[PDB]
């Protein structure tokens, strides 16, 4: 059984908020690293100095932290996760 | 070389010294490197200002440091 509810949005005005924050965990995204607007960091990523995400990265560590480190590169529509084991 | 010039650009040297030394690009905020030029010419000049003060009060003192040792005999 599938049912509608007028809680629905059909435009979120406000965007996409790249930078999700889960409880305590921040994305923590260092200056001089550029990460575009598609881009969406979420849990407990650590992007680091010098690095660069690019468009359509889908960088999300709810389960388990993901880092990148100095001047590495994620390219675009690049989706990276983590698991508990 | 006016003692302003140097000044405004020590001062505007050092506000892009500590906009970049913390890994930022060199012009962030345009304000406070103008008022960083500012404060660099102002200090430039009392600094000259200062240094003539100092030779001329430490002049009239080593001169009385002087006599005062001429009266040994
Ligand atoms: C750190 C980097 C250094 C990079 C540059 C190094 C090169 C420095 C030379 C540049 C420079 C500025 C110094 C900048 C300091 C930087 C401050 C840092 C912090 C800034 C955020 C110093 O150049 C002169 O300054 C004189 C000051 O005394 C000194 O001359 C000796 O002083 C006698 C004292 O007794 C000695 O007896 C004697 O032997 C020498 O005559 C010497 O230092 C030098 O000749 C330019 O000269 C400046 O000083 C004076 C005289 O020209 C001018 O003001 C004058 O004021 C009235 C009477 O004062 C005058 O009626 C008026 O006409 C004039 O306006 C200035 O307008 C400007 O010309």
């Amino acid at each position: 059984q599938v049912t509608p509810s007028p809680d629905r949005v059909k435009w979120d005005y406000r965007g996409q908020r790249q930078i999700i924050p889960l409880g305590q965990w921040l994305p923590k995204v260092a200056v001089d690293a550029y990460v575009a607007p598609n881009v969406v960091l979420a849990g407990q990523v650590t992007v680091w100095d010098g690095s660069s995400v690019w468009n359509g990265a889908v960088l999300r560590g709810d389960l388990n932290k993901i880092t990148v480190g100095f001047c590495s590169n994620v390219q675009e529509r690049c989706v990276v996760h983590a698991a508990w084991s | 070389i006016s003692a302003t010039m140097v000044g405004a650009l020590l001062g505007l040297g050092t506000q892009m010294y500590s906009n970049a030394l913390r890994k930022l690009p060199y012009m962030r905020h345009p304000w406070e490197h103008v008022v960083g030029m500012g404060l660099g010419a102002v200090f430039a000049n009392q600094l000259v200002k200062w240094d003539v003060k100092l030779k001329e009060d430490l002049d009239v003192m080593l001169a009385k440091a002087r006599a005062a040792n001429e009266r040994r005999y």
